[PDB]
């Protein structure tokens, strides 16, 4: 008796139009008439709209006499135009392929085509990804939970960018002072809330050493420990040793933040502006 | 005399000093010479 | 048994402890150490120093970025978070046979199985990771 | 010494080897700093 006026699966959407779901309901639509499936408060559930109401006698009967007396009993146009509507989508990128695609894209940046693709190759070929990513932004509106799916993209890149102008920020200073190991100043943010154990010039070395590597955001904290393991002047401290690169992050990030807060009026000075072709700036 | 290996010994010894409670009394009176002879090191060489 | 153990009081090692009948007391600690050493870091003289004067820590090993992603299919964000990435030039330790740590004698022979300078190196190293990991003393110092 | 209570808790001329604050950071086999030359080191033993 009851058919499924919940048409073919769309939660695992492949970037497909909704008239396709209309034509999938059209498959229901003949099946309702051909096999005698009457729309009912069970069947009429997308258009349910009847909570102890008398919409049951009319809204259900609307779908009833529409379905049984279907004046579109899979008219030959329905098969064709549904096929194009499902053709215009991206069948491969189911929620498995979807979620990895969008997550890995958010990771390396909204634009890391090859980078995410070198992982996404099992997902599909690169140009499909290029095509799929292209229509992804254009049809993110065609994506359920898409805003949060975009939040996990754009917010993800921000911390990555956060180091990028910190890369930039430390570029400034190590290029800025002349003998920073004897000239540097960070008394703008002296300290937030700290037992201020590492004195400055110690830290000047490390930041000199950290940035002579630069803001690699990969392994520097591991590396400078090795230098602290090996620095003839700095082997002499023992506190520098019982601090593993794990803790060295705590200090190192802090001072990253310290120069950050010192240069918070100076990092963004060369951080967040990009121009385009057709507007004088 | 060039002694490429001394300050290493120095850290050895100072560490040991700060950690007396951790270390044997026989360790507590150790000297530079102890390590020289025991470890078979001779000064003079810039190369070790 | 960190710091406080069954034998809590006193230095952890005694004359009888070395003169004990185990005859290879160095074995298991040496095993433990060669386990933790590869990731605990090495001194330069026990690093497999670069023959290649191109994988300096400062540059990287090899060009993992085959090409920069200039033709963004998303022109709305011309910014790229994958400009040019590489393979990583971390310093390496020696081969294990080239690692004097992997000389069996110390199990029975003890520290006197090496070149002297290498012995010095290993002692400095043992101090290094003891200060970094001997969690009893490691907390004690920071307390103090 | 008992005079220096409201003043500094330790003398400008006091015993360094009684401080748990100036304990870790202290180097002791230092024996002298000399301009344009450097420093003079005297490893003698434990003192703690």
């Amino acid at each position: 008796h009851p058919r499924m006026p919940k048409p073919h699966v769309f939660h695992s959407h492949q970037l497909q139009p909704p008239q396709l779901k209309v034509l999938y309901e059209k498959e229901r639509m003949w099946t309702a008439k051909k096999t005698g499936y009457v729309p009912t408060m069970d069947d009429v559930k997308a258009a349910y709209g009847d909570i102890s109401d008398e919409e049951e006698k009319k809204q259900k009967l609307e779908l009833l006499k529409l379905s049984v007396n279907n004046s579109q009993p899979l008219t030959e146009e329905e098969e064709k135009m549904k096929a194009d509507w499902e053709s215009e989508g991206f069948t491969n990128w189911n929620k498995l392929e979807f979620r990895k695609f969008i997550t890995v894209s958010g990771k390396y940046g909204r634009n890391s085509i090859q980078a995410i693709a070198r992982e996404l190759a099992p997902g599909k070929t690169l140009e499909e990804v290029r095509a799929y990513a292209k229509a992804f932004w254009s049809n993110i509106e065609r994506i359920e939970d898409y805003e949060k799916y975009l939040k996990i993209i754009e917010n993800e890149e921000e911390k990555i960018k956060r180091v990028k102008m910190q890369q930039e920020a430390l570029r400034r200073k190590l290029s800025e002072y002349k003998n920073p190991f004897f000239d540097l100043k960070l008394k703008h943010p002296p300290s937030s809330n700290n037992k201020r154990t590492y004195s400055e010039e110690e830290d000047r070395f490390i930041l000199l050493m950290l940035f002579k590597y630069g803001l690699d955001r990969d392994d520097v904290y591991e590396l400078v420990r090795d230098e602290i393991r090996d620095c003839p002047l700095f082997e002499l401290d023992f506190y520098f040793r019982s601090r593993t690169p794990v803790e060295l992050a705590r200090r190192g990030n802090t001072l990253l933040q310290c120069l950050e807060k010192e240069f918070n009026a100076g990092i963004v000075l060369d951080d967040a502006t990009k121009d385009r072709m057709k507007k004088e700036d | 005399k060039p002694v490429p290996y001394a300050g290493d010994i120095i850290k050895l010894m100072a560490f040991i000093n700060k950690f007396s409670s951790f270390f044997h009394s026989d360790l507590q009176n150790l000297s530079f010479q102890d390590f020289e002879v025991g470890l078979d090191l001779y000064p003079g060489d810039p190369n070790g | 048994f960190d710091g406080k153990s069954a034998k809590k009081k006193g230095p952890l090692t005694t004359w009888e402890n070395l003169k004990s009948s185990s005859k290879k007391v160095f074995s298991n600690p040496l095993y433990r150490l060669r386990l933790v050493a590869r990731e605990w870091g090495y001194p330069r003289e026990w690093r497999q120093q670069l023959p290649s004067d191109q994988d300096i820590s400062k540059p990287k090993t090899a060009l993992f970025e085959q090409d920069e992603q200039t033709p963004v299919v998303d022109p709305s964000h011309p910014e790229i978070l994958t400009p040019n990435i590489y393979t990583w030039n971390a310093n390496e330790p020696l081969p294990l046979e080239s690692n004097p740590l992997y000389n069996r004698e110390m199990d029975k022979n003890g520290i006197l199985a090496l070149k002297p300078m290498d012995r010095v190196v290993l002692l400095r190293a043992l101090t290094d990771w003891c200060a970094s990991h001997s969690s009893a003393i490691h907390d004690e110092i920071y307390k103090l | 010494v008992p005079l220096f209570e409201g003043e500094l808790p330790d003398q400008p001329l006091a015993n360094p080897f009684s401080e748990r604050l100036y304990k870790l950071r202290l180097q002791e086999f230092f024996l002298g700093r000399v301009p344009h030359i450097g420093d003079f080191y005297m490893p003698r033993l434990h003192s703690y």
